[PDB]
């Protein structure tokens, strides 16, 4: 999700 | 004073952020929980005391001071559980300004994290590394190492 | 030296215990998660680097070495992400004996805790306070303070 | 439940 804790 | 910590509980996004502040350095550790209970506070103190030499904790309110589960964890971990009455008035102010600063940093990073708990750990990281000159992470290591020696 | 950590993942009770070991001191931090994923490993490293000055992490397997989420957290926190290949063969053995000792301790406390995660933090506490004469908690503070000065 | 993490 393009977040540091969830790059999906 | 190397061993003295203060608990602090603040609210954001409908959740609770529980913070432990090492008083002498201003270093913090924090977690996000859905609400403050004795059981959550007790587990948080057990984590803290396995990581730093916690002698005394000033609890953040009378419910956590009274909680049998908090008193059990403090017994287990060798912590003296104390009240957190601001005998020095300047305390209320320092805790409040800390919560305001942490929430400011949370908002600055919030869009980089899916979960609030990630943004809170990014705020912990920025708080503990900030210099103003030693950071709080440096000060707490220096204070404890000086005690050990 | 002062900034090098190694990840380690062991299983108990159908859950996973993820451990970070500060290599020079043997000090550890740990958590329980339902299974090892890049997202959980990344959050764990972000917690660790807000608490101690983490320069380098030797990852515990190729999946966490490759994970884009772990590389994003190591980028965010300023960590050099490295492999965990035991170039020094005595490493496999040290990790394995640590996992065995941690599981022994967990079993010794397990009936004092409702949740496994509590038992794991009690084991972390006992491991880091044990002397044999300094404890790992003393050694990591000594090492870091020496590096700061 | 007379556990350190849950004294009920
Ligand atoms: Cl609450």
């Amino acid at each position: 999700s393009l977040k540091i804790d969830n790059m999906d | 004073s190397p061993g003295i910590w203060q608990l602090d509980c603040t609210h954001l996004e409908g959740k609770v952020i529980l913070v432990a502040v090492h008083v002498a350095s201003g270093y913090i550790e924090a977690e996000v929980i859905p609400a403050e209970t004795g059981q959550e506070t007790a587990y948080f103190l057990l984590k803290l005391a396995g990581r730093w030499p916690v002698k005394t904790v000033h609890t953040d309110n009378g419910s956590n001071f009274t909680s049998t589960t908090v008193k059990a964890a403090c017994w287990w971990a060798g912590i003296k559980q104390e009240d957190g009455i601001p005998y020095n008035p300047q305390s209320q102010g320092v805790i409040e300004s800390m919560n305001k600063e942490l929430k400011k940093i949370i908002g600055q990073v919030r869009d980089q994290a899916e979960h609030l708990k990630t943004a809170v750990q990014m705020a912990v990281f920025i708080h503990n590394h900030k210099r103003k000159g030693y950071s709080a992470g440096e000060r707490i290591v220096d204070i404890i190492a000086t005690d050990i020696q």
